[PDB]
């Protein structure tokens, strides 16, 4: 980040120095990794947390149960790129058609699949401006199926092998 | 030593957060 | 509530960090000011938060992307990981 500052101070310096909005500028990348740097700096104090007693215990458990996950992990981007190549392959023809944006192309249907997870996806996404009514139901089905099988069955598998992992 | 070191990060969090503020 | 506190503390200032200089662009409200862009990190949690509120009016989508990630990094971290801590050390407390 603080390259990328002084290149700009640097290109700028020589602009204004010869006297007597761009969308790839350096100054937007300074800006814009220097809060990934905010954060992870934010994120280093598990360093010296662990010294304080009722602290302690948490900080170890953590580690555990993230451990944990991975391999659950695992399958769920399997069963994640296995739904979204299907729709982006469904509606890839459509993309002057439906009513709200994505859906269409890699990375912006990979985006609309990912926050279904989190319920802050649109059903909505699914309508076209044509007719076609069996592609869109073919959508409907496609996308309900992944939220329930996805969600609905690796979120008890989660939760249930979790509790088997500390029961013993 | 851990006293120091753990407070110097702690005023170069503080840093950080004024130097978002203005 | 301690360590969450400082996950939220840790993003916040890092949203706040990024989105300050664009306060006359992105459509809706908030991400701009600390007590305005605690506000939309807040309601994350609970998930009464819109991911709308990432987009930008200008182009610059390097920055756009790097508000996705870090949101999106953001629920999934503290709210898939806390969570799971809540639940099984809570069922923890009982058993024993």
């Amino acid at each position: 980040s603080f390259i990328a500052r002084f290149m700009a101070f640097w290109h700028a310096s020589k602009a204004q120095s010869i006297i007597d909005w761009d969308p790839s500028d350096p100054q937007i990348i300074s800006e814009g990794l220097y809060a990934i740097a905010v954060v992870l700096s934010f994120s280093r104090i598990a360093y010296i947390l662990p010294a304080n007693e009722s602290f302690g215990p948490l900080q170890i458990s953590l580690g555990r149960t993230v451990k944990d996950i991975f391999k659950f992990m695992v399958i769920f981007i399997m069963v994640f790129v296995a739904f979204m190549i299907g729709m982006f392959n469904l509606y890839s023809y459509y993309i002057g058609a439906k009513q709200n944006e994505a859906f269409t192309t890699v990375e912006e249907s990979f985006k609309t699949l990912f926050w279904a997870i989190f319920g802050l996806s649109e059903v909505k996404s699914v309508v076209i401006n044509y007719n076609h009514k069996f592609i869109e139901n073919i959508g409907y089905v496609l996308y309900g199926v992944y939220n329930v099988t996805m969600v609905i069955v690796l979120l008890n598998m989660l939760i249930a092998m979790i509790n088997s992992s500390f029961q013993e | 030593k851990f006293v120091a070191h753990a407070a110097s990060f702690t005023i170069f969090l503080g840093l950080l957060v004024m130097n978002a503020a203005d």
